[PDB]
Protein backbone atom coordinates (compact mmCIF):
# COMPACT_ATOMS: atom_id res chain seq x y z
CA UNK A 1 0.00 0.00 0.00
CA UNK A 2 1.05 3.66 -0.33
CA UNK A 3 0.57 6.14 2.47
CA UNK A 4 -2.94 7.47 3.35
CA UNK A 5 -4.86 9.32 5.98
CA UNK A 6 -8.28 9.25 7.25
CA UNK A 7 -8.30 13.05 7.61
CA UNK A 8 -6.58 14.18 4.60
CA UNK B 1 -14.15 2.42 26.55
CA UNK B 2 -16.17 5.38 24.89
CA UNK B 3 -15.25 5.50 20.98
CA UNK B 4 -14.10 9.23 20.00
CA UNK B 5 -12.90 8.53 16.46
CA UNK B 6 -15.19 8.07 13.58
CA UNK B 7 -16.40 5.10 11.33
CA UNK B 8 -14.19 5.92 8.67
CA UNK B 9 -10.96 5.92 10.91
CA UNK B 10 -11.79 2.60 12.86
CA UNK B 11 -12.43 0.83 9.45
CA UNK B 12 -9.43 2.73 7.84
CA UNK B 13 -7.20 1.40 10.70
CA UNK B 14 -8.78 -2.34 10.22
CA UNK B 15 -7.79 -1.73 6.29
CA UNK B 16 -3.87 -0.10 7.07
CA UNK B 17 -2.51 -2.29 9.88
CA UNK B 18 -3.60 -5.89 8.69
CA UNK B 19 -0.90 -5.84 5.75
CA UNK B 20 2.16 -4.73 8.11
CA UNK B 21 1.57 -5.46 11.70
CA UNK B 22 3.04 -9.05 13.27
CA UNK B 23 0.49 -8.97 15.66
CA UNK B 24 -2.60 -6.98 13.96
CA UNK B 25 -4.94 -7.39 16.91
CA UNK B 26 -2.74 -5.50 19.51
CA UNK B 27 -1.73 -3.09 17.31
CA UNK B 28 -5.63 -2.13 16.75
CA UNK B 29 -6.27 -2.71 19.95
CA UNK B 30 -3.59 0.00 21.28
CA UNK B 31 -4.18 2.16 18.88
CA UNK B 32 -7.63 2.53 18.82
CA UNK B 33 -7.21 3.05 22.45
CA UNK B 34 -4.99 5.48 22.09
CA UNK B 35 -6.88 7.83 20.13
CA UNK B 36 -9.68 7.39 22.19
CA UNK B 37 -7.59 8.60 25.34
CA UNK B 38 -5.84 11.65 23.21
CA UNK B 39 -8.50 13.45 21.73
CA UNK B 40 -5.89 15.65 19.59
CA UNK B 41 -3.93 12.67 18.19
CA UNK B 42 -5.23 11.18 14.59
CA UNK B 43 -3.80 8.46 12.80
CA UNK B 44 -1.74 8.04 9.26
CA UNK B 45 0.51 5.80 7.43
CA UNK B 46 3.97 7.42 6.42
CA UNK B 47 7.56 6.15 4.79
CA UNK B 48 9.96 5.63 7.64
CA UNK B 49 13.26 5.17 6.22
CA UNK B 50 15.26 3.18 8.85
CA UNK B 51 19.14 3.94 9.80
CA UNK B 52 20.28 1.42 6.83
CA UNK B 53 18.43 3.20 4.06
CA UNK B 54 15.34 0.74 3.86
CA UNK B 55 12.07 2.80 3.45
CA UNK B 56 8.96 1.14 5.46
CA UNK B 57 5.46 2.31 5.44
CA UNK B 58 4.49 2.05 8.86
CA UNK B 59 1.08 3.41 10.70
CA UNK B 60 1.77 6.77 12.81
CA UNK B 61 -0.22 8.69 15.28
CA UNK B 62 0.36 12.40 15.62
CA UNK B 63 -0.56 15.51 17.02
CA UNK B 64 0.23 18.29 19.70
CA UNK B 65 0.03 16.98 23.72
CA UNK B 66 -0.57 20.09 26.00
CA UNK B 67 -0.76 19.74 29.44
CA UNK B 68 -4.55 20.08 30.96
CA UNK B 69 -6.32 23.53 31.91
CA UNK B 70 -5.56 22.67 35.64
CA UNK B 71 -4.16 25.94 37.04
CA UNK B 72 -0.26 25.10 35.85
CA UNK B 73 1.17 27.39 33.15
CA UNK B 74 0.26 25.71 30.19
CA UNK B 75 2.84 23.73 27.52
CA UNK B 76 2.16 22.00 24.50
CA UNK B 77 4.54 20.08 21.78
CA UNK B 78 3.98 19.08 18.57
CA UNK B 79 4.61 15.03 17.95
CA UNK B 80 4.74 12.13 16.39
CA UNK B 81 4.60 8.47 17.15
CA UNK B 82 5.69 5.34 15.20
CA UNK B 83 4.36 1.88 15.37
CA UNK B 84 6.71 -0.59 14.52
CA UNK B 85 5.93 -3.66 12.58
CA UNK B 86 7.07 -5.85 15.52
CA UNK B 87 4.74 -3.95 18.00
CA UNK B 88 4.69 -5.04 21.25
CA UNK B 89 7.95 -6.61 20.89
CA UNK B 90 9.57 -3.38 20.08
CA UNK B 91 8.20 -0.27 21.73
CA UNK B 92 7.31 2.93 19.54
CA UNK B 93 9.49 5.50 18.95
CA UNK B 94 8.84 9.39 18.98
CA UNK B 95 10.01 12.52 17.62
CA UNK B 96 8.96 16.17 17.87
CA UNK B 97 7.36 17.29 14.47
CA UNK B 98 9.82 20.20 13.37
CA UNK B 99 6.89 22.10 11.85
CA UNK B 100 6.11 25.64 13.17
CA UNK B 101 7.76 24.22 15.85
CA UNK B 102 10.98 25.75 17.47
CA UNK B 103 12.43 22.99 19.98
CA UNK B 104 13.77 26.20 21.56
CA UNK B 105 10.37 27.47 23.21
CA UNK B 106 10.67 24.48 25.73
CA UNK B 107 11.95 25.82 29.49
CA UNK B 108 15.57 23.53 30.24
CA UNK B 109 13.13 23.56 33.33
CA UNK B 110 10.68 21.35 31.72
CA UNK B 111 11.96 17.33 32.61
CA UNK B 112 11.15 16.49 28.95
CA UNK B 113 13.60 18.80 27.62
CA UNK B 114 16.51 16.25 29.10
CA UNK B 115 14.83 13.57 26.45
CA UNK B 116 15.35 14.91 23.10
CA UNK B 117 17.98 15.05 21.36
CA UNK B 118 19.70 17.10 18.41
CA UNK B 119 17.71 15.39 15.99
CA UNK B 120 14.52 15.74 17.45
CA UNK B 121 13.97 11.76 18.65
CA UNK B 122 12.76 11.88 22.68
CA UNK B 123 14.37 9.35 24.36
CA UNK B 124 11.16 8.48 26.74
CA UNK B 125 12.66 6.40 30.09
CA UNK B 126 9.53 4.11 29.48
CA UNK B 127 10.98 3.48 25.70
CA UNK B 128 13.94 2.34 27.42
CA UNK B 129 12.95 -0.02 29.60
CA UNK B 130 9.71 -1.57 27.32
CA UNK B 131 8.46 -4.69 28.64
CA UNK B 132 6.63 -5.70 25.85
CA UNK B 133 4.33 -7.82 28.27
CA UNK B 134 2.93 -4.83 30.11
CA UNK B 135 2.94 -1.54 28.21
CA UNK B 136 1.01 -0.06 25.74
CA UNK B 137 0.98 3.18 23.75
CA UNK B 138 -1.48 5.36 26.39
CA UNK B 139 1.30 4.70 28.70
CA UNK B 140 4.04 6.39 26.45
CA UNK B 141 1.46 9.25 25.56
CA UNK B 142 0.93 9.03 29.71
CA UNK B 143 5.05 9.94 30.76
CA UNK B 144 5.22 12.14 27.49
CA UNK B 145 2.47 14.18 29.10
CA UNK B 146 4.22 14.51 33.02
CA UNK B 147 7.29 15.32 31.75
CA UNK B 148 6.17 18.38 29.99
CA UNK B 149 4.46 19.36 33.11
CA UNK B 150 5.65 22.49 34.78
CA UNK B 151 7.43 20.90 37.93
CA UNK B 152 5.42 20.74 41.75
CA UNK B 153 5.69 24.29 43.24
CA UNK B 154 8.27 24.41 46.12
CA UNK B 155 8.72 27.12 48.73
CA UNK B 156 12.29 27.53 48.44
Amino acid sequence: QVPSDPYN
Amino acid sequence: GKISVPEAVVNWLFKVIQPIYNDGRTTFHDSLALLDNFHSLRPRTRVFTHSDGTPQLLLSIYGTISTGEDGSSPHSIPVIMWVPSMYPVKPPFISINLENFDMNTISSSLPIQEYIDSNGWIALPILHAWDPAAMNLIMVVQELMSLLHEPPQDQA
